[PDB]
Order: structure tokens, then sequence, then C-alpha cells
RNA sequence: GUGAAGAGUUUCUUUACUUAAUCAAUGAAGCGGAAUUGGGAUUUAUUUCCCAUAUUCUAGCGUUAAAGUUUCUUCGCGAACUGAUCCGCGUUGA
RNA sequence: GAGUUCAGCGCCUCAUGCUGAAUCCGGUGCGCUCUCGACGGCCCUUGAAAAUCCAACGGAAGAAUGGCCUUG
RNA sequence: GGACAUGGGUUAGUCGAUCCUAAGAGAUAGGGAAGCUCCGUAUGAAAGUUGCACGAUUUUUCGUGCCUCCUAUCGAAAGGGAAUCCGGUUAAUAUUCCGGAACCAGAAGGUGGAAUCAACACGGCAACGUAAAUGAAGUUGGAGACGUCGGCGGGAGCCCUGG
């Protein structure tokens, strides 16, 4: 029992992980904000139209809690296109707007027509 | 450079190829070498003359 | 009346201004090496300490039990210089700057930063130009008698340590400040104690001296030792007053 | 071979970093360890009243082994042994007589502080073994006086924990022997005589002597130095 | 609380202890005592009357062990003693 | 190749397109604003901290070998 | 019309915040307080994230190990601090969009190169140099990091001047 330090420290002990006898919650919740919540609607103002036909970018009203990662996946899953960059802004009315630029191999005008807000 | 810019240089730009290079000046290192040698030699004679 | 100025000096805006201070000036924790032998340190820096007249010395010592170097902050004695070796312990030599038990130094030696209790790390004779004189030893139940800067004689145990020499920083108080602004700068780095309004310049609500149709105290300014706070102003428990002509 | 050269380290003051020695003496221990160590010291100073000081005078090793040899013969029945006895009484209570017809009188050590106290007051305890480390000591501090008054032999023995093992419990403050089988009568009598010579015969003079009051350590060595000069 | 003297069956003064209580320090870091040791006075000597240390150098360096017998079987930065005497009712001091 | 200045052409013109030139060479400072460099004066005043980044001292650890196709 | 009505409008790895600490605020230990709460901030606490491969096939971060002076957090849109510029564009945003041209940080290791035949490069008297030039623990050093006034010397933009 040799102590070469003048300091007693608490010895390490096992520390088991939880093995509950019952799940506290009976049913796991379905994913909140999957893809139908993330994309709310296309935005079709005049400025958004110019973004479509000049910069190959789509303008979406998106959920306040969506980020650039989930907006990218949602657009890919819903409209089968590949954004190259996503810019985001929160409008003065408190709602979130996303500028979704598509790659040079896709045409934003065609995607807009296919969605049907043109 | 600012402190974090030093993280981008190659090793040899941040030092001198010599003992304590980049930490001691050349004349400081020279004082240390000579001082260490002479002090060690004196410890040798004091040990020899102690017996 | 209201709470007088002396009663408000309990903290708050009257705390010491300590941002610019590098560390307390202390002797070194009394350890095995100092109790039985000596340990050597090297003066690394001699530095100005804001709010203190005397300069401080940063002294580097090797740690006896771990691979590391410990830096100590000492009150510099006059004559000390950077690169000097200082020695602390029972067997240290009687040289300016060394730290020794007062019982190990002869009668008449001049010392500074002397401990009141063995190991308190320095209490007596610390301000610029001050020192303590060894007066005598009593070997039976070892107690050393010393003379303090105030002129008082004190008995410290003959294991309380002291630094050989006088505190550096010389005769600072010999120079007239000459200007309010210089007093301003002296106390700016100390505490909120300057300038001072006279009690008689106040109203009765503010101070026992306040009020009256001339500026005067009214009653005696020598007040008893057991006055309450708020009335303990002026010359407290004064044994005498007036211009002394020959004292001891 | 010539490259293997001795490189001694001095270890004097200010020479080499001290080697890693045992610092247990100077360790700052957690509060509970400090408490249980200084508690033993305080009991060493602080002169102990005789009724408490009579404890810490326990049976010697040899007599203790004989006592536990007898006690281990008369252990109480365990839950397994009790369940077996009950199925026997149940089987024999259907076609034969009562449980008395198929089970015999039990021979076992008595335990339980209130139960043993009653046995002593009724002069049925042949031998009483009082544990030496009953923590609220008042539970047993009267037992030697009660045993002496009733003329029942008694011994103070180490480890309430050792007494508890006999009766299949964690601890037991006190055990009592009431009856012993004929084959153990001579051993009980030899233990009773050995116990009595050390405790019952001591009690008259143990009531006056005080425990503790001893300083030890550095203060005693200073006294020894003071005496030697 | 525990002990010692003194004062004309008692409790008053001082002069002792420490474990209560108080103070201070520290990373509770080497306290106290023995054994080896060499001058010493005892003395046709016996540690019996006595405690003896390792770093003063000049602004260096000092850590993660070497060596020493020697046990596996001596393939090994391999295990232990040791190097680093022994012991403990106290972390140290007031 | 941008920007600027200038000159023309289609002339409802459309995607407002198309076509020509120049954008060059010198000097100045107790100037102004900012800044850097080397200094000087002053103080009983000597003028934050931490995150973070770097260097050294040290020597832990490594396993290529068939005179070469072979690893870290 | 800054009024009224209907619509539109704020895009960033590089700008801030976010990270850091400052005066200070403040849980926790522990002690007060009838209590609301007060004091306290490694404090009289068993206050452990980090350093080793002993098992582990076999080409690698899960089990004990022996270890060591660690630490709550909040507190700066002027302090400290990784990194972006020009040209163009809108009715209304832009160092954020568009065109072009860069930079920083992190991860994995995708090629190429370098050193190593036994070991981790050479040159220079030296100050020191290079495309790379093995470096764990521990320690030490540096940067971050600092007042104010005075004149002197340079640079950039501006100003002025000759074609
Ligand atoms: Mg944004
Ligand atoms: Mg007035
Ligand atoms: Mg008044
Ligand atoms: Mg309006
Ligand atoms: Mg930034
Ligand atoms: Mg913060
Ligand atoms: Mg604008």
């Amino acid at each position: 029992k040799v102590r070469t330090s003048t300091t007693f420290r608490r010895p390490k002990t096992l520390q088991l992980s939880r093995k509950p006898k019952y799940a506290r919650k009976s049913v796991a919740h379905a994913p909140r904000l999957d893809e139908y919540k993330i994309i709310v609607n296309p935005i079709n103002s005049e400025s958004a139209m110019k973004k479509i036909e000049d910069d190959n970018t789509l303008v979406f009203h998106v959920h306040l809690k969506a980020n650039k990662f989930t907006i990218k996946e949602a657009v890919r899953k819903l409209y089968s296109v590949e954004p190259v960059k996503i810019n985001t802004l929160i409008r003065p009315n408190g709602t979130k707007k996303a500028f979704v630029k598509l790659s040079a191999d896709a045409d934003a005008l065609d995607v807009a027509n296919r969605i049907g807000f043109l | 450079l600012r402190p974090r810019e030093f993280a981008r240089l190659s090793h040899n730009q941040k030092k001198v190829q010599r003992a304590y290079g980049g930490c001691l000046s050349a004349n400081a290192v020279k004082d240390r070498i000579v001082r260490a040698f002479l002090i060690e030699e004196q410890k040798i004679v004091k040990q020899k003359l102690k017996q | 009346g209201r709470v007088i100025r002396a009663q408000r000096k309990s903290g708050g805006i009257f705390q010491a201004h300590t941002r610019l201070r590098k560390g307390a000036a202390q002797l070194r924790t009394l350890d095995f090496a100092e109790r039985h032998g000596y340990i050597r340190g090297v003066v690394q820096k001699i530095i100005h300490d804001p709010g203190r007249g005397a300069p401080l010395a940063k002294v580097a010592f090797r740690n006896p039990y771990h691979y590391r170097t410990d830096v100590e902050t000492f009150v510099a004695t006059e004559g000390m210089y950077t690169g000097q070796f200082v020695y602390c312990g029972k067997n240290a030599a009687l040289t300016v700057g060394n730290v020794l038990p007062v019982g190990e130094m002869p009668e008449g030696t001049i010392i500074s930063n002397v401990e009141e209790k063995a190991g308190d790390r320095g209490a007596l004779g610390r301000s610029s130009g001050n020192y303590v004189i060894i007066v005598g030893h009593d070997v039976d139940t070892g107690k050393t008698r010393v003379k303090l800067p105030s002129g008082a004689k004190k008995v410290v145990p003959s294991s309380a340590r002291g630094v050989v020499g006088i505190v550096a920083g010389g005769g600072r108080i010999d120079k007239p400040l000459l200007k309010a602004g210089r007093a301003f700068h002296k106390y700016r780095v100390k505490r909120n104690c300057w300038p001072r309004t006279r009690g008689v310049a106040m109203n009765p609500v503010d101070h026992p001296h306040g009020g009256g149709n001339h500026q005067h105290v009214g009653h005696s300014t020598t007040v008893p030792r057991q006055s309450a706070p708020g009335q303990k102003v002026g010359l407290i428990a004064a044994r005498r007053t007036g211009l002394l002509r020959g004292a001891a | 071979n010539p490259l293997f050269v001795s490189r001694p380290r001095s270890f004097g003051i200010g020479q080499d970093i001290q080697p890693k020695r045992d610092l247990s003496r100077f360790v700052k221990w957690p509060e509970y360890i400090r408490l249980q160590r200084r508690r033993k010291i305080l009991n060493l100073r602080l002169k102990v009243p005789p009724a408490i000081a009579q404890f810490q005078k326990t049976l010697d090793k040899n007599t203790a082994t004989q006592v536990f040899k007898l006690l281990n013969k008369y252990r109480p029945e365990t839950a397994a042994e009790k369940k077996q006895r009950l199925v026997a009484e149940a089987e024999a209570v259907a076609n034969g007589k009562s449980a008395q017809d198929v089970s015999k009188k039990p021979y076992n050590v008595k335990y339980g502080l209130n139960h043993v106290v009653a046995l002593i007051e009724a002069k049925k305890a042949k031998l009483v073994l009082i544990a030496s480390d009953v923590d609220p000591i008042e539970l047993v501090v009267f037992l030697p006086a009660l045993c002496k008054k009733m003329g029942v032999p008694y011994a103070i023995v180490k480890n309430k924990a050792r007494l508890g093992t006999v009766i299949h419990q964690k601890t037991a403050a006190v055990l009592a022997v009431t009856e012993v089988r004929e084959e153990d009568k001579n051993e009980l009598a030899s233990i009773v005589s050995a116990v009595d010579a050390n405790f019952s015969a001591k009690y008259d003079e143990s009531r006056r002597k005080w425990g503790g009051g001893i300083m030890g350590g550095k203060t005693q060595a200073l006294l020894a130095k003071r005496a030697k000069a």
C-alpha cells in the first residue's frame, strides 16, 4: 500500500449503463421535419422568377428550423435535383426563404414548370 | 508573423539549424555551451581534490 | 445623521486596485531544504510593482520533488541584481539577499521581510528603505529579539526567517510630491483614498465635526478608545497631542 | 559490457530530484478515514471509565478457539434445515402423532440481546459471550455486572462479526449457551472454569481500574529523553 | 479534561500535559525515535557522561534510472530485492 | 479580356447588338491623412488577461534485405 | 410625404456574433439563517481529462492495470481573435448575388516527391541557408501582450506641377 503522492484520489469503480425494466415512452415519435415539412412552398415573386431564369436557382419558403443540409436533401428527395449551393435568409415577416442553385446539368425553369408554380 | 500564421510555415522557416534554434540566440547558446563545459570541469576538479 | 466616510470604507469602491500587480511578495514555503540545509535560486527579473515603493524580484528555484521550476516573488533588497544567486535555508551564508532563520544570524545584523511566525512567509520590514535589526537571542526556548522600523522591540521564534539586507527603493519619501497630480497618480494605483475632505468642511449630518457658523470641531478631537463606529473620528485614544519637543 | 556504467544519484538537499518514496504518513486522507483513525487515538488518551475499560480485555486466542469449537457444534438451524424439519413434521402430522413425535428437542446457542438478558436474569445461561465491539456500547455495558450479579459465567470476546457467523447472521452482540449435550458437558465445564478465572474473578478489581490515559508517540519519547537526562 | 507542588473533611494560587477548543501553512513533501557512524570522556575504557549531514557556481543541465548481487532458465527495458537503513498512536508549526 | 474617355454603324430593330481610337511619358515636398522604422523625454504613474499558435531541451517508439522486382 | 392602401425587399466557411478572458456575475463543497435566502468559488471535498500498451487476433484504440500541482459556467456586435478581392448587377441586398480571381480550417489519405542497405539530409569559418529533412512523455522558452509626449527618416493615397 505505497502512496508516492500526498493526495488521495477517488478510486475508479464500475459504472454500469442503463438497462431499464420499461421503456419510458411506449412509441418512438416519427421523424419531425422530414421533407414535407422542410419545404413549405415555392416563392414566385418577380425577383424569384429572375433568380430562376438568370442564375438557375429556385426560391423556396422553408421551415424556420431547416438548415442548408436538410434543405439540400429535401429538394433532392422531393424534386430529384442536385443543388450546388444553398443560401438562406429569414424574412422580416419571420419566415425562412432559401435560394437553391441547381447544377449546370439541370434547368431551373423546367423544374419550376414541373412543380407547377409557373 | 501573427501567432497562428506560424502554423502554416514549413519547419525550417520557424527555426535555425543549431541547438536551441528558434528558441535561443546564437550568442546565448555559445554562452551556455562554454558555461556548461567550464562548470562541469570545475565539478571534476572539486571531486578530485575532495578525496 | 448619515453614515460617515470612515464607516463606508468596508469594500466596494474602496477595494485595492490590483490589476497591474504581478503577485504577492512572499518568502517561499518553509520546506525540508530550508529547514535542514539551503536551496539556491537565481534572480530572473527585478520589477516595479504598481502601488508599491520597493521593487520586486522574481527568483527561480528548482523543485526538489518534481521536474519543474518554481518562480518566487521576493521583495528586492538593495544590491540585488538579475543573474544573482540567492540561497535560502538554515545553512545559507550571511550575504545580502540570502534567507536565513533569524536564530542563525548574529546580533546586530540588518534584515528585511522577517516572519512573525516561522513559516508565515514574511511580515516585518517590507516597505522601501526599511529593515529589522537583530537585538539578541535566547537559546533556551529559542526566541530572538528584534527591533522594528517603528522602534518597537518584538520577540520572534528563532526559526522565523529573514532576508539579509535592507529593502530596495531607498529614500522615496524624501522627495516632495509638489503637485496634487502626483499624489493623484500615487493613489490611483493604490485605492480610492485621495483627495480627502476635512470633517469640519461638512455638515453635521455627514460627520461629528460638521456644522457651525464657523469651521470648528466643538468638542475635543481626542476621542476614547471605545467610541462606537461613526463617532471614532479625530485623534483616537491619543496619549498626548501637540508638537513634541524631544521624544523617545 | 564496458558500456554498462554505474550512474549514481546523490539525493542530498538540492542535488537530484528526490526518488518516489512512501508518502502515506503525510497523505491528506479523506475525512471518513481521518475520523476513524483519530477516533482510535482519542480512545487511547481520555482515560476510560472502568465499565467501558473492561472491554478491550478479551479472551486469549487459545480459549477463544475452544469456545468457538463448542459454539460451532450448537449452531442454530438454517432456513434449509428448518424447511426440511417442517416437511418432516408435516408428513408425520397426517398419520402419526404431532410434530413432537418426529422431531427432537433442539440444542443450540441462544442469541438476541433481549432474549439473552432474560436468560441471564432467569439463571438459564451457562455461559455468556459478549462481543467486544458493540458500537453503541450501552447495549452491553451492563452485561458483565448483570452476569456477575446472577452468577453466570461470561467472557468478552472479539468480533460481534465472528459471533454473528455462528448464528447465520451478519453480527450478534451477545450469545448464550443454555444447554449442551452430555458429550460436551466436560468441555463446557473446562471453558467455564477458564472463562471465570479471567473475568468473574477479575470483576471485583476491574471496577476500579481506568483505561486509556496513555500518550505515546512523540510526547512519550520526549518524556523518555527527559528521564534519561 | 488530565497531572504536580504550596494554604490556613475540603477548593485557592502557580507550573506541567494534550486529546477538547482556537490560529496559521501546505500539493497535509520528509515529524519523532532507533540502528550503523567518527572526534569525544569515561579511563590497565564501555558511545558511560558528548552529536555527528550531501548542493555556494560563473544567469548552464538536472524528469520517463544506471550500476549491484540474482530468480524464472538468463528468448526480454524480463519479475523481485536494492539502489532510496529500520520503525510509528501524530500532516506541520504556534 | 476589366474600368474610363472618345468616334461611328445598323435605326421599329431585336438578345441592344456590332465596329473602331486612346487610356502615354515626366517631376515635386518642413505639405495633408494614414502608416512603418530608428530614436529621445517623463513618472513616489512604469502603462490587462485568457483562448490560441509556434520553437526548443529530451529521447519513447520503429524494424526490410536475397548487391536487387521487394516496407514504414 | 417618414401619412394612407396594395404588393415587393435583407442571400456570407472569409463581415459580426458565435470562441477567449476583464472588472464583475455565479451554481457546486461547506458553513450561516425561523425562513425568503446569506457567505463562499480546489473552499477543510474520495471535485481526473489526460500520460503509458500489459491483454488483442493481427496490422489496431476496448478491458484491468499503475499512475500525475488540471478544470463549473456567464461576462466585450469598440479588448484578444483562422480566412476575400476586383468588376458587374437590383425599383429596393451585396466584401453575402453574378463573372473572374483567391484564401483559411478540419477530415480521410488520392497521386507525386524527399530521407532511411541498417536510422531519421546536406551546405556555410560564422551569422545562417534549403522544396521536403523521423521525434512520445515531461519541461522550458516565445508569440498573443499593451502608457504617454517630442522631433527625425521612409512608404501609400491625396495635393501640386511639365508634356
Ligand atoms: Mg445568413
Ligand atoms: Mg458648507
Ligand atoms: Mg452627528
Ligand atoms: Mg403606413
Ligand atoms: Mg471575422
Ligand atoms: Mg462568454
Ligand atoms: Mg441600400
